[PDB]
């Protein structure tokens, strides 16, 4: 699915949710904090960015990177022939990195939860969020 | 029943509760709000004056023509003869009207109920006499 | 808009300094009288047109007077929510209706007369708000007549 | 020239106002006229741009490009808030300039002036004097080394 | 007992809200009841007052003399805040009723009686401590040498 | 006589006005303030208990343990046969008081007085039922 | 009519008030009585409730009952606040009384009126206006079908 | 009352929050076309009684929408002024009595369509609120129609 | 156990945890999430109300009837013979439903976690929570 | 003349400064005020609005009519086609007004008046261009 | 071009809008801020006077001297002769400054974003005409 009105939802939590500043080291923080509970052989594909110390420096960088390549993508869902090319060069920085692909469907669901946990559960829409994501994810994986 | 010195007490405690402008308006819709809780059968009384909504225009301005009556009884209860001929016009009014002594009781209850409840001092033996003074003229 | 919430609210704040239950009866008679007084000279109506025949020493009379500058007050109090005071003032003028001699001229009068007492009672009273809400009051009652 | 507390909180304020993603049809506009003042400026640089369509601006190949480079902008202007982040966030970008021929720092003062023309037709509020400073804080970061 | 200062401020007001000029037909009722009550409690005390017609109680001449003696209570009693002026007030008082023949200390705890009757049955808020208090306080300076 | 509906409304009202700690006592001052007012006689019944200062340690006291009976018994309104039995232990005790029903009466316009000034919502009506209970239980 | 913001916020408070699990020995009183009310104004509705012991008030059984169907009331008058979900509790309502022999729209009005008895006897602050329109905008819900 | 201060106040901001001249014209386009999707299926209403036949694709069709979302806008906002809002209605409704095929029933649909879409970019919307709201705003629309 | 004096405190806390309106949902996302997250084959058993989405208004009304039920036997602690009247008609509402014996533990400790978590862990008496939750639980179940 | 730049940021200000609710309403009648002010002669051509009280119904409800219109045209101010279809529509509803260029010159001068008196920044030279742009479109 | 009543309300609308003391000056910043904003190829002609940091002395300095011409030359709008002589000596200054019509044109457009934004009321048909009437004058 993934609706015009469904990008519209999604685009404006997301923005609540991503928020300014230091407002978005709290969402990643809640983003690979569940993955890694989740899915504990994830974090160590992150081993260049030191995965093993999330609070640190280098990989809060990373992190603030794969949330902004989000962001990028979700402000440009209603944007689709953009959002495809954005996509494409997404999907050239993570193919042949040994990425397993049951790593983006644990990805959408970290995120799902912490852009939840940060605008509120009541009324959250988890079917525009889930089709929404999927639109995202499965253009980078593979 | 109701004393020269009693009615001075009721005046005083009557304007105050009863107050100004949109005051007089929420009073007495209080007041008619505390009579269908106490007697829900006086409600279909009222359905020429649309109690069917006790926020609107039309039953506003009937609870207002009640607590006005009241508010001009109170005033006059000094002069004896004044308030008595004044009663007697309510009484008239009133005769048509299909209306018995538990509906005046229970009104008076409804006034006990929300004078006190803006006012600092209360002294219901006073409003007793006084109310049941006033209802009795217009009862009949 | 002709009486203003501005105007209402200090016509309904002085009208109720000079006008409460907790004023004698004689002296709220004592201004019934008086506005009566006036009404009688400026609008020619006959006072035996009035349970009482205008006479301020009938209890009948002044249980008449009671009545009329309590419907005025009624609807003085209410001048701040229009849709109250329209009914209000529709009930009254109903009644009026029913009533043979009761033209749209003395309704003016009557309420001219209150607005002039009170400024005599009271003379810093705001007289321009009271003339507008009078208006207002007078229009309503006297509709038709 | 120093990038202030003050200056870094105007600026951030004032950014994420007009690139927020809850808004649409924005960041390509913005994104589109930034790199059309750079070409503008410097017809040469235009040519470090051939794998991403340049020639064609309409395209969603180069469309993505500039929203790619100027939300590369808003990751790390909104790292001000947290500098310890932000000196290894420029670190990264530099090493990924220094790995592209014929990008020169010399470009990054041509990228300013882009930035410097866009921005105030953009942003309802806008400070110049805070902007200025913060851009070079970022852009002299990236610029390192080339 | 004391009349203290939360007494005084509390009687003063809650007199003054019944007794002021402002009101009418209020004065006499009361007055008339306070001496109505007093005559009640000490039959014999009414031959004291027949030089102001008591035997007519609804006379002008009896009806001025209550109101009379009662604003006398009224003066007393807003001076409750300055007690120096009261002093003066209350000897004015004493020596006007040392001057007549009959009146006895014990008449003035009858009228303490009388007002403690008539009081809380006509002002809305009462209180019957603090208004013993500075009756007490008012009546002991004006039967001080009787 | 207070059906279980109307124990639910006074036991209500009761709580939220007769309140806790300090404001107890003020308010079992006001009450037995507002009964010498209503029946000057009844100060006189009260000269065991410091009545001649009403703000004295003794005489809050004695208020405070006639409106914690009036606690105690409202709060088992709902449980007839235990307050039925505490009733009748209250009446034995006032038995040799020399006390009559204006007494009783006077009380309960008393609080019928203090109750509602403590309340935004108060209802005459089944404070009239529910003390008349009370009272006509310890009246004997 | 319409069960206004203003109207639910009221009518929720003051139904929580008295309904809350926190007391003891209300919910049974009140609902006996609301039942008790039903059959008063409709003998005939008694029949409906030959499987919960009707003939039996103060039984478990009935006693039960009442409590259930009242706090039912109390599930969707705590819905209030999310009409969405509303929506779908009283859909759920209605099917179940879709499959109750005998059970007509009318009946509904019936037991508005024994609320519309009950409820001013129990609560301490009561708006019966506000009352009515909510409990209709309930009632209307589950009664739809029948 | 039936869409109260309360009621109008939460479908203003939440209107609002969805709907203002701050968001990309292609947003709101996006928003009236879904309405008008919606309204289309529940009334039955043929498309080609609007310039540009339905087509979103059409810059006179979106230009209607536009339009016609404006108007609710301009209602909406004007909840809170029964007096204003009965005037804007009022001025609706005469525009639409001299329009062949609008019904009462369809303009009821289509302003359950702006309620309806309204929840499903805003899933948390007081949908009470805006039942009584959008009911007040289409009964003075559709008023003899 | 679930003592007189252990019932008044239940129905006091759960009163509080319960709350009134949107609250009530608080407390049942905070339950429903830690019974999935525990005992993952519990959602399908909810599939007719929408399990895999309990942020929907399908499941959040099934939430509150759940809710609903709690909130009554609890208010009933100290009323025994109607407690067992209303546990015998929940019984009928379970029975051959194929619900697990292990589902009725699992929500009883989900429960308790989330009213623990609302009204505070300081003093908070589980053995008064548990022995008369599980009188409630073992009405319903089997 | 206004490019998506400017649009961008006079959409922005407009949102900010217009407005919601009854701010609405304000906004709108404030900005005839100021086209009344400064052009006396266009009071007359909205004589048939209820001008001749600027607080009646009839007269907001233009004033926002007006404003509404202001406010779809800058909603849809990135969208050229969409915005040019609806100005042709509003340019041949205002072709029989016996409308001048003084007239939208005094109405531009008079947005220009009372929006920046709404807002912390306002950017002149883009509202110039872009006012220019809605205008021309609707004065033929 | 201006006259004796536009000149009136420009004058009182430009003291309440510039302000006193520090106002003034972060008035003056703000009002160069929107010039570079409108126009950036004006911000090198202020290279003399510190543009590099807008918030130094030196041109927080320079734009002081500006709208404290400004700031004159308003002053005297009602005393033709005086602001024909002053504006006459301030074009002889500023025709060595390489300066256009664009120029002044934008900071038209700066005044007008800056001094509405500090008031509650701002007729800008008034300042259309008087900015005019100032700026021909300078720019000769
Ligand atoms: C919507 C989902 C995702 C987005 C938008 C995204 C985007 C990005 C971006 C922008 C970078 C920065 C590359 C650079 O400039 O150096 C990155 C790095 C990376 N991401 Fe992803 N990513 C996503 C999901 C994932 C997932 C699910 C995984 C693994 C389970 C993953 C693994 C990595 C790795 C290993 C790197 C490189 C770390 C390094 O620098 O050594 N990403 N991603
Ligand atoms: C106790 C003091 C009362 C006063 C001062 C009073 C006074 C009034 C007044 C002034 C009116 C207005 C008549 C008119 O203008 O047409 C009225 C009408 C009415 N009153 Fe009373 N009343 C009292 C008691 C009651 C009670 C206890 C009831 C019933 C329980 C009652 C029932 C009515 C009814 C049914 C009407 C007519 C409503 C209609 O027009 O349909 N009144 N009353
Ligand atoms: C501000 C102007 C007026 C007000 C507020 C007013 C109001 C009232 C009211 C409240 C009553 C008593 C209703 C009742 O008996 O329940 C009344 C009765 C009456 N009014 Fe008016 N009135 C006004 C002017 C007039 C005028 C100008 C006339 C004659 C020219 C008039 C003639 C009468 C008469 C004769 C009655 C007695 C009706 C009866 O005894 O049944 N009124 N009026
Ligand atoms: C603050 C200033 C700048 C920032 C934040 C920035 C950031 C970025 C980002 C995020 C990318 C995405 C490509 C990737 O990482 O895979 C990129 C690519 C690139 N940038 Fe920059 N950049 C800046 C200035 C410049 C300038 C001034 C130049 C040259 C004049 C330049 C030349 C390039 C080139 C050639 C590419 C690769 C294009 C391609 O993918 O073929 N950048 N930059
Ligand atoms: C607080 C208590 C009292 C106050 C303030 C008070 C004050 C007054 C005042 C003001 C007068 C006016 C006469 C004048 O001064 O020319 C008066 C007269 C008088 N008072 Fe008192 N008085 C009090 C108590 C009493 C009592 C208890 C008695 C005797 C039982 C009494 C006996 C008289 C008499 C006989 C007169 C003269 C009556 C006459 O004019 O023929 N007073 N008093
Ligand atoms: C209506 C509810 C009443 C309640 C609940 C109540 C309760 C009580 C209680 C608890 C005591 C304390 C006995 C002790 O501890 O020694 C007491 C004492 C007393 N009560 Fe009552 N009572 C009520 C009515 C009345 C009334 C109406 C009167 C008189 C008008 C009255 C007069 C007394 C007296 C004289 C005492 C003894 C004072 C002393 O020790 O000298 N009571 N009452
Ligand atoms: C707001 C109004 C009402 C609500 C919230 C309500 C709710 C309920 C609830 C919660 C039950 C529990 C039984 C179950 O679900 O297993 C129930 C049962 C039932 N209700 Fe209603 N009800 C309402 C009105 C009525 C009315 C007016 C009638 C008929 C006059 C009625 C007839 C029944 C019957 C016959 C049963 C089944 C009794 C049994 O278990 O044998 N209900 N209702
Ligand atoms: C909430 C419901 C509605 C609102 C707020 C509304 C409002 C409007 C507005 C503002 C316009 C444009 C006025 C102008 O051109 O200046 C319009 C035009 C129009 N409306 Fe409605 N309308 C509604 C419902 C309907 C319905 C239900 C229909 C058809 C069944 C309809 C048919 C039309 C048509 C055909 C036009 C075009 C008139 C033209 O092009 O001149 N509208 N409407
Ligand atoms: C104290 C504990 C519980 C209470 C009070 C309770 C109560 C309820 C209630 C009132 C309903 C609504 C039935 C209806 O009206 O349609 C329900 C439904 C249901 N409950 Fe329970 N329940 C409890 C525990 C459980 C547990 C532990 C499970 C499974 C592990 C469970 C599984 C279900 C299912 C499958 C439904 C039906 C869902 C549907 O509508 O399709 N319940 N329960
Ligand atoms: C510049 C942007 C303008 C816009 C967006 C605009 C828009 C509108 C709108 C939407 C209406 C409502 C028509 C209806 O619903 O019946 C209207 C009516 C009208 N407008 Fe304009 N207008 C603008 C400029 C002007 C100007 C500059 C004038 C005159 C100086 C003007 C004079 C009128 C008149 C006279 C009416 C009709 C009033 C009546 O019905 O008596 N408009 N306009
Ligand atoms: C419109 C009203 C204007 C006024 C009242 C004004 C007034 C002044 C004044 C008082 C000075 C100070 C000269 C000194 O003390 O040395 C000055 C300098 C200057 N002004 Fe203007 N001016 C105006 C317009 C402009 C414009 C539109 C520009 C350019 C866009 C401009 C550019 C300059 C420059 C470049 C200087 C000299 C800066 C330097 O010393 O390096 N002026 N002006």
């Amino acid at each position: 699915d993934c609706t015009s009105l469904n990008r519209l939802l999604v685009k404006r939590q997301w923005a609540e949710a991503y928020g300014e500043g230091t407002n978005r080291e709290l969402l990643g923080n809640r983003i690979w904090e569940d993955l890694f509970a989740n899915m504990p052989d994830a974090r160590g594909l992150f081993s260049r960015v030191n995965g093993n110390d999330i609070d640190s420096s280098e990989f809060q960088a990373h992190s603030l990177r794969v949330l902004g390549g989000l962001d990028m993508c979700v402000a440009s869902l209603d944007d689709v022939p953009v959002l495809n090319a954005l996509l494409a060069r997404l999907n050239s920085q993570h193919d042949s990195r040994g990425i397993p692909a049951a790593g983006y469907p644990a990805f959408v669901a970290s995120a799902i939860s912490a852009v939840r946990a940060t605008v509120g559960a009541r009324s959250f829409d988890n079917d525009a969020w889930n089709s929404c994501m999927n639109q995202i994810v499965s253009g980078i994986s593979g | 029943v109701c004393n020269r010195l009693e009615q001075i007490l009721v005046k005083t405690q009557w304007a105050q509760s009863y107050g100004e402008a949109e005051n007089r308006a929420a009073f007495s819709r209080d007041l008619f709000s505390e009579l269908f809780n106490i007697q829900g059968s006086s409600r279909a009384l009222f359905s020429g004056v649309g109690v069917d909504d006790m926020n609107s225009a039309a039953f506003t301005a009937h609870c207002l023509r009640v607590t006005g009556a009241l508010n001009r009884l109170i005033s006059q209860l000094d002069q004896q003869a004044t308030i008595n001929a004044d009663l007697a016009h309510l009484a008239g009014q009133h005769a048509s009207r299909n209306l018995d002594a538990s509906n005046f009781a229970a009104m008076g209850q409804a006034v006990m109920s929300v004078v006190p409840t803006h006012l600092d001092c209360f002294n219901q033996h006073a409003w007793g006499e006084c109310y049941e003074r006033i209802a009795s003229g217009i009862s009949g | 808009e002709c009486c203003s919430r501005g105007d209402a609210e200090v016509v309904i704040s002085e009208w109720d300094q000079v006008f409460n239950a907790a004023m004698a009866g004689s002296s709220e008679s004592a201004i019934g009288v008086a506005i009566f007084d006036v009404f009688f000279t400026s609008s020619g109506v006959s006072p035996s047109m009035f349970p009482g025949g205008g006479d301020s020493s009938s209890a009948e009379f002044l249980a008449q007077v009671s009545r009329v500058i309590s419907g005025a007050d009624i609807a003085i109090n209410s001048l701040t929510n229009r849709a109250t005071c329209d009914s209000l003032l529709s009930h009254l003028n109903a009644q009026h209706k029913a009533i043979s001699g009761v033209t749209g001229a003395a309704v003016t009068h009557l309420s001219e007369a209150i607005s002039s007492v009170v400024a005599q009672v009271l003379p810093s009273a705001h007289i321009d708000a009271w003339g507008y809400c009078m208006a207002y009051i007078a229009a309503g009652i006297g509709a038709g007549l | 020239s120093c990038c202030s507390s003050e200056d870094r909180a105007n600026v951030m304020h004032n950014w994420d106002a007009a690139w927020s993603a809850a808004y649409s049809d924005r960041r390509v506009a913005l994104a589109q006229a930034v790199f059309a003042s750079l070409f503008s400026r410097d017809a040469a640089a235009q040519g470090l741009f051939s794998g991403v369509s340049a020639d064609n601006p309409d395209s969603a190949d180069f469309r993505a490009h500039c929203v790619r480079v100027v939300n590369g902008l808003d990751v790390a202007i909104n790292m001000l808030n947290d500098p310890a982040v932000l000196n290894e966030q420029l670190a990264h970008l530099s090493a990924q300039h220094q790995a592209r021929a014929g990008v020169a720092a010399a470009h990054f003062d041509v990228m300013a002036e882009a930035f410097a023309e866009v921005m105030p037709q953009v942003s309802s509020c806008f400070s110049s004097d805070s902007w200025n400073r913060c851009f070079a804080r970022i852009a002299n970061g990236i610029s390192a080394g080339l």
